[PDB]
């Protein structure tokens, strides 16, 4: 912001779409939050991780109960995948290049299958790809615009690489750490980006994903409290308790300036 | 001395000569004050004294009863006999009085409008001298043995605090930051003293028999560790390179800041080259101290240099660079805890466990 005017970067947008669980996805989510495992979690008997990861998987796509055109990972069974399908169609008809992130390798494979189901020319880079080929791959996506979508895991696709060839960026799945998402979204808006970029951060409304978004907003506020200014507004959207298992789908100083600073600080 | 005046008038000798020679002669003629007295207000022993660096008029004194008394040393009366009256007092009725003994009190350098006091109540309080109210308090997890503000720093305003913790705390007056600590000691840090010459050089003496010099700006620990033998008994640095054979409970940079005087519980004082910590092997004989806490001793200034060390119930005056014993100032009834030197008139003020502050004036 203090360098953007002195660097001639293009415009940026940071929209946050609140996606809607499908009937089948909503059914699986409601069945899980009504299951006995989450009940045991809320009683402190079991670790929270199983339920947390299960809910994140359900919001990503119902790959718990793998339900032709009914193969594993079919796009129409997940709301976020429906939104991604619409966005990819629009952007492809607009002749733009998209950077599709995911927290989960399995969800990245599902997105890859959905992309081959369409005619989109993709290019994938996750933790399994050999390191020696990663910088080449990036250069490929930065060089020829025939490649449309760049699939990424936020841990490898983020974190310092340059992907200015990408124009749109879509963060498919929120993470507990805000910084993962931040670096993933700044993979495109960098020195050398000659086109307007926008970030679409997909969350399922009233699910665990919205709660994770709230947790990481709280974390971002805590960070801004000490990085940019200490007048940060308190996080009031939620109390951040252990009720994220619920489905709530919508719808020289001369001793005087120094003494003054001492007096003012104590008064605070 | 008429020779000195004649040489000054005739330009034979620089007036510097007369000034420093007469300062030395006055210090040598130090004796129990004939016509001077100090008001008695401490119910317990005086652990520390500090005359303000600018104008040298007012003196702070912290007692073992926790009160802090502020005296005026100037003879505002017309008689030749006067008592150093107490201007102000953090007494037992003050809302912010220290709950336990005040062990170090220090005027803020560059200005007399503020002072600081550290106590065994685990607090370093910063007091506004005018309103006489605590401007700031810095709480510590363990009792404070000593503290010191840099007498030179126009840039930083750090207070180096030595507690029974093995860490030297650096409390920044600016943006109240007591988080900074220095690692490298192993037992209680009984004395701390900033270099009067170098802005960021701090000497710390701890009960592990070691004295360390730190550049507080630096990120790599202490600069120098003082070693008695300078290398004769050389070993990988885990327990060797000790400054003394006991607890080093007192530090004092010389007036120019080129040497460091360390007094330890092995009944020895040592003089160290402050630039590389080499022992100068000045003898000083046996300097009796058994204090379990910090020992406050000072050096002379503006003379042709002396060091005044508490020695039992006396003040031992030594020549810093030769070690020759000048004299014993003998007027206290119990062990002397502190002595502070008025450089303007070559005077001395000693506080001891007998609830007395005695003034020594040149005869
Ligand atoms: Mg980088």
């Amino acid at each position: 912001s203090d360098v953007k005017m002195s660097l001639s970067l293009p415009d940026k947008n940071e929209q946050v779409l609140f996606c809607r669980l499908t009937d089948e996805q909503h059914k699986v989510y409601q069945n899980f939050v009504d299951s006995k495992e989450v009940y045991r979690i809320l009683n402190g008997e079991m670790q929270i991780f199983s339920g947390l990861i299960a809910l994140r998987k359900i919001c990503n796509h119902p790959d718990l109960f793998s339900g032709e055109e009914d193969q594993f990972g079919y796009w129409k069974r997940s709301g976020k995948m429906i939104v991604v399908e619409s966005l990819l169609k629009i952007w492809h008809k607009q002749g733009q290049r998209v950077l599709l992130f995911s927290q989960s390798r399995q969800m990245l494979d599902i997105l890859e299958v959905f992309l081959r189901a369409q005619k989109y020319t993709y290019l994938k880079m996750d933790g399994t790809t050999t390191i020696a080929s990663r910088q080449p791959l990036i250069t490929r996506y930065n060089e020829d615009t025939s490649i449309f979508v760049f699939l990424l895991t936020t841990r490898v696709g983020g974190l310092g690489v340059n992907l200015t060839g990408a124009n749109r960026v879509v963060i498919y799945d929120p993470d507990w750490n805000p910084s993962t998402d931040t670096q993933a979204r700044e993979r495109a808006w960098r020195i050398g980006q000659k086109k307007q970029v926008t970030v679409y951060r997909l969350l399922t409304a009233g699910t665990i994903e919205e709660k994770i978004y709230h947790r990481q907003i709280f974390k971002q506020f805590l960070t801004n409290r000490v990085l940019k200014d200490p007048k940060q507004r308190r996080f009031f959207k939620s109390n951040d308790l252990y009720e994220l298992f619920t489905l709530t789908s919508p719808d020289p100083l001369a001793s005087s300036s120094l003494l003054a600073k001492m007096r003012a600080r104590n008064h605070l | 001395m008429l020779g000195f005046l004649s040489a000054r008038q005739t330009g034979l000798e620089d007036p510097l000569r007369l000034r420093r020679a007469e300062s030395t002669r006055r210090v040598l003629g130090l004796e129990l004050n004939k016509d001077r007295d100090v008001e008695r207000i401490h119910g317990g022993g005086i652990n520390t004294l500090d005359i303000e660096p600018v104008e040298g008029r007012y003196m702070l004194s912290g007692g073992s009863d926790g009160v802090i008394v502020l005296y005026d040393l100037e003879n505002s009366s017309r008689q030749s006999y006067y008592t150093c009256k107490a201007v102000c007092s953090i007494g037992r009725d003050h809302p912010d009085v220290h709950r336990y003994s005040v062990e170090t009190v220090q005027w803020y350098p560059h200005d007399t409008g503020m002072f600081t006091s550290s106590s065994f109540d685990k607090t370093l309080k910063v007091w506004d001298t005018n309103t006489l109210q605590t401007a700031d308090v810095f709480n510590f997890e363990e009792t404070v043995y000593s503290h010191h503000m840099s007498p030179v720093s126009t840039k930083h305003c750090l207070v180096a605090v030595g507690t029974r913790g093995p860490k030297v705390q650096l409390c920044d007056l600016k943006s109240g930051s007591c988080s900074h600590i220095l690692q490298g000691h192993r037992q209680e840090i009984l004395a701390v003293s900033w270099s009067p010459r170098y802005d960021y050089i701090l000497a710390t003496a701890s009960a592990d028999s070691r004295v360390k010099l730190w550049d507080v700006r630096r990120a790599s620990g202490c600069l120098i560790t003082l070693d008695q033998h300078n290398g004769k008994k050389s070993q990988a640095v885990e327990s060797a390179n000790t400054a003394h054979n006991g607890k080093v409970n007192g530090l004092c940079f010389t007036s120019d800041g080129l040497h460091l005087l360390t007094v330890g519980t092995d009944n020895r004082m040592r003089l160290w080259n402050s630039s590389n910590g080499e022992n100068t092997l000045v003898n000083y004989g046996k300097v009796c101290n058994n204090s379990k806490k910090g020992l406050k001793f000072t050096v002379s200034c503006g003379c042709s240099e002396f060091v005044f060390v508490p020695y039992g119930s006396t003040i031992a005056v030594y020549t810093v660079y030769s070690g020759e014993q000048i004299t014993m100032l003998k007027g206290h009834y119990k062990t002397v805890d502190c002595c502070v030197f008025q450089s303007n008139f070559q005077e001395l003020y000693s506080g001891s466990r007998d609830c007395n502050i005695l003034a020594w004036v040149p005869s």
